[PDB]
Formats: structure tokens, C-alpha cells, sequence
């Protein structure tokens, strides 16, 4: 009801010229004239006197001197519930894989002061990527934002997509928020989460590189404040309300860029390495909002995976280093060992997560600490190893045990494996049951193993999934259970 | 329409117009010249009261203050058809070879249109079998992906540019599009002229079978940045037509470039090297219309100066945000063979993954990348010590490495300096089980000296059999 | 006074109309700067913009109806 | 499966053709009927939302 | 009173006040906002006819032009006593824990005071024991003296707080206070709640001794541009009647950043790298607030988050001047696992001095650091040709500088969950015995395996003698 | 051809179209009294397309 007209379209940004009683973040409309059927909206952010400049959510080339706007009366929001799970939508909220429109009761406004300190609660839960690597050594939990920083094509989405996959049984709202990234690339993902059937529990923003920079700077905000409707109120999945949620940020050092573009078309004075100051506010009340709830305010929590882009291995830059100090963990992925065949390059020596250690099941910490003090026997014999042969033979033994290890935690793309058959793995591996397993066969090994697990012996998974949680996981029962299972195996093989 | 000139400083003017009817963002308006010709000026800005900020396009030496000016009620026009095949044009899309216009009943398209819709986009991605023995084995290309080619002044650039419109025409359409982002008027314009109509195929020249598009060095900014787009809008309509699209743009770093002087003349805050802040959205509005659609597809090839040698550097950094593949020309390689002289370590492809390619592919693939680089650790060594200090087991990999990369030449059907050898074209089907079989012992009898420009490996045999 | 009215009806206003409408602006001030466009493309409804408020009865629902239905 | 989708994409411009058709058609019949039903009588509307 | 709002420029509110009311410079003007509910701004710059620029401190995205702004005549007032202890606070001083607000009879103090005189400064240091061997060693820490920690994002500067409150703040002998001013608040609060409420020192937990203020990123600009003077308000009290306090900010670095940001939308000229040009001045007004002074001491601790890892960035190079212990986190010492990570060459203190610490401290100190720039000078011979062409003497002070890099490394009660081993507490004395034994040539034979993460030098030979 | 067919169908106003002009003009521009003053015929009257 209340109007203005545009009297400039600037870059990316028209200035409405009289549009009183409208909201410091509120969403103006320009609705649609003859050559534009649609109406394209933007963010009324500074409000000066006679005149409201507002960032265009969309083209600009479409909006002309004179056109009207209309102010829609609320803050910048997107539709939230259960009707936005299985679809592809802008940042707006507006489907684009074509389904048909998304359906919704109430819409929560993105950019929201993030729950508080009170309201919160250290990590307990686990959440289960389904790589080998990161479940046991870089231990995710539900609420905890753990960043997956790379260089370039190493594997982060695909790492992120993996766990994206993982969550079918676990009760968990994937969110998948594409900044930036090709379509190409954000087609390809969806048909990835589509074919597997991840797509009846995943939400997918989707904010590509031709999209104007007014998108790709709300498309995180806007998955984050579907993942705190999920958080808060909870959807039902499969029967069960389920008050967690995933939210992948995906490259949010596009993200940034998106926001840098943003700020210098206003004319902001520009910062380290030419961002904006307040880029670190950007990703802080970005990522604060992914928080693990208390039992007083609900008991849900939303899990963040912001992923980085490194240029050359640099992680010492200044989003990276921003990223790195709002959240709570690293899985640095390195392109030498991505190039090297350890296709879930991970460095162990850096990657790291300072809380959800303690939110692990049991068996897997109980079988992995190990793995992590010969992981680390490995890297540091590692530069011993130059001299051929003149160590001692323990060590020998060692550096054969690391290497089996490392060839352990190689795992191929698109096969997460559930936590029964993780730990069931890694037990064989650190009992010294594989030191007669050559080296390059470790992988059909572990993939024979499984396959007979799930055939010959359901009921051995069956017992160390309803043993995972207890204090001392290596009971007698299910240890000689599991050990008759893999002798019975390895005298097969 | 029918506005007046208020303001002309360089390349960059403002023209006002009423109140009503100003021109959009990017729409193209025209300053009459007081002759047949014109100037054309795409708007960039509106402001104020009816004025709009454009940039020039053209000499805009002989403006003066006050002249009219028509808005044309869109983009840059642009002809599209087969009436663009076998022409070379400018960024307006006038033609600057002797034939004449192009005339009224062809079609004209906005230079500016949006990339295909998400739902419109390939799930899977499939390989564009190039012809190519090196390249369709260690970088394969991606259809409706883009692709990198490095090495700036190396060798093998420009015939593999021609062998690939003359494969794309033999295995796909066929159709092709140059578009020579700043392209050098004499070095990279009438010397590729002679080139492409001199190299013939099927009795067909290939500049017959490809549209050229020149944003030249001594064109404004604004020439330079729109001429990719002008490309990709006479590449579209045969896209649209079903056919697969081939498109060369040249030095996509002088395009990035061309953006940083337009941000930089329009008043715009600078960004980390100095760079437009627009970089990121200018690098998606081009490289994210050239995707395989269900209709077509347009593969693309972009030459890629990086800055000194900073790759990290915003531009070619941007570039690699969009790229499928890479392929790397070396000059050492190069000192000697003037064949396609990719180097198989620094050259790689996204696509070159078991799902895709197959496992055959990937197997074969990885394992001549790890013969060479045992030659290439074992160089050294090799030109220390020499062949006998080398033991065992290494000599083999040694000597079946200089067989292999001597067995990355490829007989052209089109070429520079035609050596006569007959054209051969390989799919990538035969190249894995040739290579298969260079590895697995077979073709160890030949000398090493004997793999210039073989091509097959039933031909390596053909060639031991005399 | 300074409010001014942008009155855009689909067909042409007799000057009794007209002289209603501006008996319909006594809400405000009675006779308001008040300017009358035709735009015969709207039908069966008149979009008065006092000062920078709007108010929609023409046309509207059925375009809503559109955007919806395609 | 590809020609269905083809003949979907002939059929996709013909559905919005039709509908928008439809929608236009059954505006055009309240513009045709304006005039029987009156053709200036839409301001009581107005003045009571004004 | 009764303003109105002219402009809305991010968290910068431009209110119309009446000629002859306008608010003073660091007044507290409020908007109803409606629903019970007001938002805070503080006054920043009195502009012409009654105009004048305020700071959000929160929300401000669902208000409009023309909003009622009420001046309350008094700048930000929090509560200050005893009733503050064992509370979270934010920066307004409003109560955010479940417990019920201040009552009114609590005393309100301005947060922006006058730092002491020059006249009422203590001068009086000695060494503050954290159990930590290379900040108790190279930086000893001050009683009533600021020091800080320097350090990128992965260095171990939270933790390093962390251990330093689990070992220090339960033999208080007072009160203690802490400020984690744009840190998460997953660790910065609500993860230290759960240790400060799980210390017990006598019959009353560390929690319930401690006065607490987040404005943790999450918060906009204004909140954690003044939740570091909303602490010094508190602590200042306690310190005036003479109780010592333990002061503990954390990232003092978003302070200035918040600072930056709202100068930004204030319409300052940057200086230098986008920075405010009162950078300085600001830094200065903060910290000459944290000054232990005649009448009671407080003992700063705080945390400074450096750009990445530049060191040389304008809020770093300006905290550096403000303190009297220095450590320094590096990136490349922490991705060796080295995980203290204190650079002893970058490291320094005042109190570092023979008549104070002790003749045998400093020289033992002085020698780790002579040894370790040894090492620094020859990295890159080592680096390139090998350790093989340095002399005899250059080859073992190399050794025995990695022995020493290596022994810095020290496990914390706190840091347990990443490193299995247990935290050890080390005291000075046997730190000082450590390294003088280290450098004397005792533990030569070691390989330099042993020294990794160990108390003292005994758990050193005791390890070794296990390992025959 | 199917495509034509189907159209041919639709196009034939018993398929949908008196039903859809008669539901908009009964939501949108009277309370079921689209018809109002005549427009007895010229409901649909027009309705060529
Ligand atoms: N665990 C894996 N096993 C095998 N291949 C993998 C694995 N992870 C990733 N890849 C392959 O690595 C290539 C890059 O993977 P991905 O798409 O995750 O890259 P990225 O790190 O997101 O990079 P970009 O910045 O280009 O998006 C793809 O071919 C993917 O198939
Ligand atoms: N004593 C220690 N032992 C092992 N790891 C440590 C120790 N101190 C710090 N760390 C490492 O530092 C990381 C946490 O750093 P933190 O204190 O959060 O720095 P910042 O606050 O700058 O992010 C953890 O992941 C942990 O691995
Ligand atoms: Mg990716
Ligand atoms: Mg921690």
C-alpha cells in the first residue's frame, strides 16, 4: 500500500526516492510492468532522508527511473517448514526445479540475532559423515560447525554431499546452500542427492554465479533460517519430528566475495584484501545462528559445514582465517594427497574439532584413539623413513601398520557406511588383524569384509550398533563375536 | 527515446533522456554520426533525473556535447543464423570482412540473455570426444564444459584450435565460434583469416564451418568486455538448433581485463589486485551460458593469460572457479615438438573420474600419468648419471615413457605446415585399449623414433609390419 | 494543500464522477492536487495514490488469479 | 524417456499458452461484461476501502 | 527528549532532538520498538539542529524513519556490587542468565569513566604463577599487570585461556571478572560456564566469585564495541574497595573490529587498513581503564586475535604498547603440534629482570632465547643444505634448541580431550631447574621425541628411563 | 498431433473454459453475481480463444 519510486538503478542498487514508513531491512517488491511479468525484490538497508537505497534481489537491468515499489510490510524472509524438504529453491524461497510452488504456513525472517549463550548446550550427539577418516579421527556432532577448508577440486563438496547422504535413518534436515557455485555443478549435486533418495529430507538454496551478488548474500541466510525452523519447531521425517538439521554453506569464500561485490558498489570503504569490515560480522552472525539448543529451548540444534576455497595452499588468509575463528573445527582437505590417490585427502596432522570430541559414540572413540597415536606414529616416521631401511624393525612394523591405515581411511565417493561398519572396520584394522593384507588389496578387503557382514552375519552389526553407546565398548560378547566374524572371514578369504 | 548527450569524458558518456522512457541497464543506444554510420553505447547506469552513464564502444573522438541520441529498447542486437557462418564481425555484430551486411530478414538476438534455467541444465556429465590423442586421454573434455588451454606463446595452440572445429564438424554439428577477446588486428585477425579458409576439409574450409567474433585490442574497454557475450549470442541460436557448439574464446584473462578498465573508468571501488568488484558476477554472466543443455550444448576452449605467473592471481582465479579442464602447452616440450606439445602432467580434466569415463579410461589414463612421471623424477638422474646406473625395471618404464610421449602426436586432417601424413581421427574408445596395449609390453620391438604422428595402435602394428 | 492524488481509471470520467471523486478526497483535504490518467488496459477499478499510499481495487485480483494459475 | 520429455517441452509452452489464454479469456469477460453489468459504477468499492 | 528518527544507516541511527534537549556525546537514548521492549542506542556525535548519531547496540533491521527516540539523559548505567557476582550480564548490564534482574537498590555506574590518574598507578610487579613452562619462563605474567596473547585463529589462544582460568582462578584471594567480547559463544561462554560452575574453591564455585559479560559475535556492532567497558564498569568496583580482580577479555581485537565497523557507518575517513581514525584513542580510553592502582590491583589477561596471521595489522600493533607481558601464537609452531605455541623469540615481559624474577630465572631465559635465535639464524642452512656442514657447537645448540622448541610443548587439564595425556601443572622453580638441567647438557643423550609434551625435566628422564 | 488433439479439447469451451470465466468472475468481480446488470450472453460471448 505504501509506495516510492526508483529515481536511480545504480550497480545493483536503486534508490527509492520517498518510501516512508518502511523498515530498516525491509523487502520492497517493484511490481511487475509490461516486459517484466514477475516482480523482482530488494533490501531496503540504508534508510537516509528522502531516499531508501535498496540492493536488487535479481537483475537490475529490468527496473527503470519512475517504476513504483510497493513495501511488503516485513523484514527480509523466506518461507520456512516442512513444505520446503525435496525442493530446490532461490534464496527467496521461489522454487526453480519447477515442482510446482512451495507450500508453507508461516515464513521466518532470515537474519536473525543468533539464539544467545544461555540458550545452548555443549554437543553430545554424533553426526555421522560416513567417511572413515572424518567419523573417526575429526569427530562431528550435532550443533557443532565444523569448517571443510580446501584448495580448489579436493573434495570438500563432495566430502559435505557424503555426509549429506549419510543422514538417511539418523533423523536429521539436510540443507544444501549453493554460493556461487556453476548450476552446472548445483544440477549435478541435486541429481547426486535425487538418485541416492537424499532428496525426500534435503533442502537445496540454490545461488549461482550468473545470479546478481544481492543473491549468494542472503542464499546463506536463507538456509540458515530454514534450519532454525527446523531447529525450533522441528518437521516431521518419516513419522518423527526431528528438531536437527545439516546445513551446508558450501563455498563460502564465495560468499564473501559476493558480500565484497555488495559493499563496494555501495561505495563502502574497503578492508583487508579489499572486503569490507565487517565481513567477519558477516560470517559470525552467519554461523552463530548454528547453535545446540538446550532441553529448556526445545533441545534442537543445526549442524554447519562451511566449506573455504584455499588459493595455493593458503590457509593463512584472511576469510579463511575469519572462517577458522567462528567455527569450531577444520577439516583441511589437501590437494597432494587428493593428487596421490588418498582421495578423502585429509590432513590429520591440522584437521581438528574442538568440541564433538566428547559427542562420539563410544566404540568409535574407544576404537579410534589409536588409530589416531598410530596415525601420528605414521607422520612422524614418515620424514625417518627417507633412509632406506636402516630404522629398526618395530618401527618398520610401524610405518607398514601406518600405511595399511592410510589405505584404510581411502574410501571411495558415494559409499558412506554406517557406524556399525565403522567401527567393525577399525577393529580389525587395530587388532593387528590386516598386517598380513598387502597393501594395495586393503581396500577389497574392506569392502569384502562388509559385504559378508551384511550377508553372512547380520546379527554382528546388528549387536555393535545396540552396543555403540556404553561406557566400555569392547565387551567380552561382542569382542568374541567379532572376532569369530572376521576369523571365519579371513580363513575364507 | 531521443535523448541528448549531457557529458563526455573518454570513453564514458551521460546522456539525458525524459523522465519516462529512459533507457534500461544495458540497452544499447545509438548515436547517430552524422554519416551512414553511428556510435553505439551500452548503457551501464542510471541516474539522477533521466540521465544514463554508458560506455562509449567506439572512437567518441568526434562527439560533441548536445547530439541526439536514440535508445534502442535493448541489448546490443546481434544477427544470429547461417548467415553468420563463414563471416567475421565485430562486438555490435556489424561484419568487418569485405562482404557486405548482413541485411534486415536475419534474426537479431539481445547480446545480453540469461543462462539456461536450472531445470534445463545436464544431470550427467558426458566427455566430448575430441579426436585428439593426448588430450582425449589425459585432459578429456567435457561437453558443454569449459576448458582452459596455457602456455601463452607456445606451439600447437592454433592447430589444435582448427583440429577441433574440424572434428566437432566431422564427429558433432560441426559449427564453431571464435570470439578474440582483444585480438591482435594483424597478428591474431588476418593471419587467422588466411588459416582457417586456407585449411580445408572435405572440401569445406573450416572458416566456412566456424563465425569469428573480434573485440580488437585498439577497441574501447567496452568492445573488449561485450565481444565474448556477442560470441556466445551467435553460438546460442545453434545451441538452440540441437547442434553442439564449440567455442574459442581468446585470452578470457583480456576480458577480465576489458571489466577492470569499464569498473575502473565507471568510478568503481577497486577490488584485491586492482580488479573490478564485479569480477566474480562478470566471470558468471559469461562461462555459465556455455553448458550443456537438453537441447544442445556449447563446449568451450578458453586461452587463459595468467597474470606474471600469480595463479592465485583474482582473474585467472575466477577462471578456474569455471573451468572443467586444463590443458597445459610447455615451452620445453615444445622446443621440439611442434605437434600438440601438452604437457600430460600439467594437463588435467574434472571429468577424468571412473564414474564418468569409465574404469578402462581411468585406469589407463592414470597409468601413463605414472609412467611419465617416473621419467620425469628419473630425468634428472638420467642426465647426471646416464642409462646404466639405472637399474632394472626402470629402464623399461624409462623407455616406455619416451615411446609414450612420443606417441601423443596425432596426424591432422587440418594443420600448419602441412607434413602430408593422411588426417586420422581417434575416438576415445580406440585410444584407451591403444594405450592399454602401448603398456601392456606390445610395441616394445619399434624404436622409439618411429612414433612421430602414428596415430593407432593397429597402426603402430601397420608401421612395425613395414 | 501538497498531497497530491494519481487517479488512473479505465474509461474517461464524466465531471460528475470527477466531482465525486474529489468529494471522496474530503478524508484528506477535499480537493487535492489530483491528476487523471485514463490507462484503459486496467478495468472496473480506480488506483488512488494519495500522497505515497496506493490503494488497489482494479484489476489486481484477476492478474493475482493469473500469476497463480501459469 | 528423452522424447518424453521432448514432447513435454512442445507441450510445457502449449500448457502456459492455455492457460494464460484461459485466465485472459475470463478477464476479457469481466471487460466485456463491464459495460452491461455498468461501466463507471467500481467507485463505491474505492470509497469504502478510501 | 521525545527525538525522532531521521536516518537508519545500518546500526547508526540519526535522531532529531528538540534545539534545547539534545542528549549529550555518550547519553543513552532508547525506541520503544513496541512490544514492552526498547533498543538501547548510545549517542555518539551531536550533529547540527538537535541531530545527533547513535550506535544501534542491537537488532535495528524492523524500525522505520520518523520512530520516537527517548533520551534518558544519562549515558549507559549498569548495575555494580556484590549482586553482580556470579551473574551474566550483557553489555547494558540487563541480566541474560535465568535468574531474576537487578534490583534497583544496586548501584548503576556509568560505563564511560575516567581512566585513573597518573598520580594513582602501581608500579608494584611480581611473578604471577600460571604453571604454564613457557609463559611462566620467557613471559612471566605480572600481579596486577596486563599481559596478553597474540595469535592467528588456529593457535591456541582460547585454550591457553581456558587452562590459565582452570589453574590460577581457583586461589583467587578475590574476585574475578571476564569479557569474551566477539568470541563464539559455544566456547566463550556455555563451555567455560560448565568449568567455572564445576571449580569448586570452598563450599562456592569459581562461578560464583566471577562477574561475566559476553556480547559474543553473534551481537551486532555496538554490543561488542561497549560489552569491554560494561566489564571494566564491573571490575572497576570491585577493584576500588580493594579486592584483587582477575580480568580475563577475550579478543580484544573484536572490540577494535566492532569499533571499525560502527566508524565505518559513522562517515569517519578510514585509516590505514579500513580502521578508524580514533583507533588510538579508543584502544587508549579501554585500556587505561585496566590499571591495578593504589587503592586494589587487577590482574588482566587478556586475548588478541590477529588478521590471519598478520602481526603488523593497526589493532595488534596498537595492543602491544598497552601491556607489560607479550605471547605470541604462532601458525607454524601450532601445526607442529607444538600446541602452547608460544614464540619465545616474539615473547617478552617486563618483569623479566633479574632483581624481580630472580638471577638464576633470567639467565636461564635469557640462554633459551640466545639458543633458540641460534636456531632461527641457521634455519635456512639447515633447511636447504643439511645440519651435516654446521660446526660442532652450531650442530648441538641446534639440537638442543629443538629439544627446547619441543619441551615448551605442555599438556593442559583442559586440552585433554585433544591430546589423551593428562595437563600438568608446572611450577616456575622446577620450570627454571627444567631448563637450566636442558642447557646445562643433561639430557643430550635424549632423542628429542621425549621432550614432547611433559612436565618437567623428571617426567623427561622418568619417560626415557621407561624406554631404556 | 496428440498435443493438437488435446488442445482442440481444451479449446472446445465445454472442456473448461465457461467453467473457469464463471469461478473467476464469481471469486473476483461480484458475490455470484458475476452476471450482474445482463451480460447473460456475453458471458463467454467472446470467448474465441
Ligand atoms: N572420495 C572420493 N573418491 C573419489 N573421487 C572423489 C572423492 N571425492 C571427490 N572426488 C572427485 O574429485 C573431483 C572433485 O570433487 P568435488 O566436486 O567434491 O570438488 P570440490 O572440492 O567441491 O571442488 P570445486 O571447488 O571445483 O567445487 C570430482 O571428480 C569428484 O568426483
Ligand atoms: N594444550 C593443547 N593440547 C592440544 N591441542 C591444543 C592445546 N591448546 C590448543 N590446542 C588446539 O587449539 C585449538 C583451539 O584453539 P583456540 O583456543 O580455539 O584458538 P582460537 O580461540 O584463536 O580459535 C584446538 O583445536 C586444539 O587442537
Ligand atoms: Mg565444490
Ligand atoms: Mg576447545
Amino acid at each position: 500500500v505504501n509506495v516510492g519510486t526508483v529515481i536511480a538503478v545504480g550497480d545493483g542498487v536503486a534508490r527509492l526516492s520517498g518510501l516512508d514508513q518502511v523498515v530498516a531491512s525491509e523487502i520492497v517488491e517493484f511490481p511487475p510492468k509490461a516486459g517484466r511479468n514477475e516482480s523482482i525484490y530488494g533490501i531496503a538497508l540504508n534508510l537516509e532522508q528522502d531516499s531508501v537505497a535498496a540492493i536488487i534481489l535479481g537483475d537490475d537491468e529490468t527496473i527503470e527511473e519512475g517504476d513504483m515499489v510497493t513495501s511488503t510490510g516485513r523484514v527480509i524472509s523466506v518461507p520456512v517448514g516442512q513444505g520446503l524438504l525435496g525442493r530446490v529453491v532461490n534464496p527467496l524461497g521461489q522454487p526453480i526445479d519447477g515442482k510446482g510452488p512451495i507450500v508453507y504456513e508461516k515464513t521466518r525472517p532470515i537474519e536473525r540475532i543468533a539464539p544467545g549463550v544461555i540458550t545452548r548446550k555443549s554437543v553430545d550427539t554424533p553426526v555421522q559423515t560416513g567417511i572413515i577418516a572424518i567419523d573417526a579421527l575429526i569427530p562431528i556432532g550435532r550443533g557443532q560447525r565444523e569448517l571443510i577448508i580446501g584448495d580448489r577440486q579436493t573434495g570438500k563438496t563432495a566430502v559435505a554431499i557424503d555426509t549429506i547422504l549419510n543422514q538417511k535413518g539418523q533423523g536429521m534436515v539436510c540443507i544444501y546452500v549453493a554460493i556461487g557455485q556453476r548450476r552446472a555443478q548445483v544440477a549435478q549435486v541435486v541429481g547426486t542427492l535425487e538418485r541416492f533418495g537424499a532428496m525426500e529430507y534435503t533442502i537445496v538454496v540454490s545461488a549461482t554465479a550468473s545470479e546478481s551478488a544481492a543473491l549468494q548474500y542472503i542464499a546463506p541466510y536463507a538456509g540458515c533460517a530454514m534450519g532454525e525452523e527446523i531447529m525450533e519447531n522441528g518437521v516431521m521425517l518419516n513419522g518423527q519430528l526431528v528438531k536437527d538439521a545439516l546445513i551446508v554453506y558450501d563455498d563460502l569464500s564465495k560468499h564473501a566475495v559476493a558480500y565484497r561485490q555488495v559493499s563496494l558498489l555501495l561505495r563502502r570503504p574497503p578492508g583487508r584484501e579489499a572486503y569490507p569490515g565487517d565481513v567477519f560480522y558477516l560470517h559470525s552472525r552467519l554461523l552463530e545462528r548454528a547453535a545446540r539448543l538446550n532441553e529448556e529451548y526445545g533441545g534442537g540444534s543445526l549442524t554447519a559445514l562451511p566449506v573455504i576455497e584455499t588459493q595455493a595452499n593458503d590457509v593463512s588468509a584472511y576469510i579463511p582465517t575469519n572462517v577458522i575463528s567462528i567455527t569450531d573445527g577444520q577439516i583441511y582437505l589437501e590437494s597432494d594427497l587428493f593428487n596421490a590417490g588418498q582421495r578423502p585427502a585429509l590432513n590429520v596432522g591440522i584437521s581438528v574439532s574442538r568440541v564433538g570430541g566428547a559427542a562420539q559414540t563410544r566404540a568409535m572413540r574407544a576404537v579410534a584413539g589409536k588409530l589416531k597415536g598410530e596415525l601420528a606414529q605414521f607422520r612422524d616416521l614418515a620424514a625417518f623413513a627417507q633412509f632406506a631401511s636402516d630404522l629398526d624393525a618395530t618401527t618398520k612394523a610401524q610405518i607398514e601398520r601406518g600405511q595399511r591405515l592410510q589405505e584404510l581411511l581411502k574410501q571411495p565417493q558415494y559409499q558412506p557406511l554406517p557406524v556399525e561398519d565403522q567401527v567393525a572396520v577399525l577393529y580389525a584394522a587395530t587388532n593387528n588383524y590386516l598386517d598380513d593384507v598387502p597393501v594395495p588389496l586393503i581396500t577389497k578387503w574392506r569392502d569384502d569384509f562388509l559385504a559378508f557382514l551384511r550377508t553372512a552375519h547380520p546379527e554382528v552389526r546388528k549387536l555393535i550398533y545396540d552396543n555403540r553407546l556404553d561406557r566400555k565398548f569392547p565387551t567380552p560378547e561382542v569382542k568374541e563375536a567379532l572376532e569369530a566374524a572376521i576369523k571365519e572371514f579371513k580363513a575364507t578369504s | 527515446a531521443k535523448g541528448v548527450i549531457q557529458e563526455i569524458i573518454g570513453v564514458v558518456i551521460r546522456a539525458k533522456f525524459p523522465e519516462d522512457e529512459v533507457p534500461e541497464i544495458y540497452n544499447a543506444i545509438e548515436i547517430p554520426l552524422g554519416n551512414g554510420d553511428r556510435l553505439v553505447c551500452e548503457v551501464q547506469q542510471q541516474l539522477g533525473n533521466g540521465v544514463v552513464k554508458a560506455v562509449a564502444m567506439g572512437s567518441t573522438d568526434g562527439l560533441r556535447r548536445g547530439l541526439e541520441v536514440i535508445d534502442t529498447g535493448r541489448p546490443i542486437a546481434v544477427p544470429v543464423g547461417p548467415a553468420t557462418l563463414g563471416r567475421v564481425f565485430n562486438v555490435l555484430g556489424d561484419p568487418i570482412d569485405g562482404m557486405g551486411p548482413i541485411g534486415p530478414e536475419v534474426e537479431r538476438r539481445p547480446i545480453h540473455r540469461d543462462p539456461p534455467s536450472f531445470e534445463e541444465q545436464n544431470t550427467q556429465a558426458q566427455i566430448f570426444e575430441t579426436g585428439i590423442k593426448v588430450i582425449d586421454l589425459i585432459a578429456p573434455f567435457t561437453r558443454g564444459g569449459k576448458t582452459a588451454i596455457f602456455g601463452g606463446a607456445g606451439v600447437g595452440k592454433t592447430v589444435v584450435i582448427q583440429e577441433l572445429i574440424a572434428n566437432i564438424a566431422k564427429e558433432q554439428s560441426g559449427f564453431s565460434v571464435f570470439a578474440g577477446v582483444g585480438e591482435r588486428s594483424r597478428e591474431g585477425n588476418d593471419l587467422i583469416h588466411e588459416m582457417k579458409e586456407a585449411r580445408i576439409d572435405e572440401n569445406t574450409t573450416v572458416f566456412d564451418k566456424t563465425v569469428m567474433v573480434f573485440g580488437q585490442m585498439n577497441e574501447p574497454p567496452g568492445a573488449r568486455l561485450r565481444v565474448g557475450l556477442t560470441a556466445l549470442t551467435m553460438a546460442e541460436y545453434f545451441r538452440d538448433e540441437g547442434r553442439d557448439i564449440l567455442l574459442f574464446i581468446d585470452n578470457i584473462f583480456r576480458f577480465v581485463q576489458a571489466g577492470s578498465e569499464v569498473s575502473s573508468l565507471l568510478g568503481r571501488m577497486p577490488s584485491q589486485v586492482g580488479y573490478q568488484p564485479t569480477l566474480g558476477t562478470e566471470m558468471g554472466e559469461l562461462q555459465e551460458r556455455i553448458t550443456s543443455t537438453k537441447r544442445g550444448s556449447i563446449t568451450s576452449m578458453q586461452a587463459v593469460y595468467v597474470p606474471a605467473d600469480d595463479y592465485t592471481d583474482p582473474a585467472p582465479a575466477t577462471v578456474f572457479s569455471h573451468l572443467d579442464a586444463t590443458i597445459s602447452l610447455e615451452r620445453s616440450i615444445a622446443e621440439r615438438a611442434i605437434f600438440p606439445a601438452v604437457d600430460p602432467l600439467a594437463s588435467t580434466s574434472r571429468i577424468l573420474d571412473p564414474n564418468i569415463v569409465g574404469e578402462e579410461h581411468y585406469r589407463v589414463a592414470q597409468e601413463v600419468k605414472r609412467v611419465l612421471q617416473r621419467y620425469k623424477d628419473l630425468k634428472d638422474i638420467i642426465a647426471i648419471l646416464g642409462m646404466e646406473e639405472l637399474s632394472d625395471e626402470d629402464k623399461l618404464t624409462v623407455q616406455r615413457a619416451r615411446k609414450i610421449e612420443l606417441f601423443f602426436s596425432q596426424p591432422f586432417t587440418v594443420a600448419q605446415q602441412f607434413t602430408g601424413r593422411p588426417g586420422k581421427y581417434v575416438p576415445v574408445k580406440k585410444t584407451v585399449e591403444s594405450f592399454a596395449r602401448l603398456l601392456n609390453g606390445e610395441g616394445d620391438h619399434i624404436p622409439e623414433s618411429f612414433f612421430y604422428m602414428q596415430g593407432d595402435f593397429d597402426d603402430v602394428l601397420a608401421a612395425y609390419e613395414a | 494543500r501538497a498531497v497530491d492524488a494519481s487517479v488512473t481509471s479505465a474509461i474517461e470520467l464524466s465531471a460528475e464522477q470527477k466531482e465525486r471523486i474529489t468529494r471522496e478526497l474530503q478524508q484528506r483535504y477535499g480537493d487535492v492536487h489530483v491528476t487523471y490518467h485514463v490507462d484503459p488496459t486496467l478495468i472496473g477499478g480506480l488506483i488512488i495514490r494519495v500522497g505515497d499510499q496506493v490503494l488497489d481495487n482494479s484489476l489486481r485480483a484477476r492478474l493475482s488469479a493469473i500469476q497463480r494459475v501459469l | 524417456a528423452q522424447a518424453e520429455q521432448e514432447r513435454i517441452r512442445m507441450l510445457s509452452e502449449a500448457k502456459s499458452q492455455i492457460a494464460d489464454l484461459v485466465t485472459l479469456t475470463a478477464s476479457r469477460v469481466l471487460g466485456a461484461e463491464l459495460q452491461a453489468r455498468g461501466h463507471d459504477a467500481l467507485i463505491a468499492e474505492s470509497l469504502a476501502a478510501l
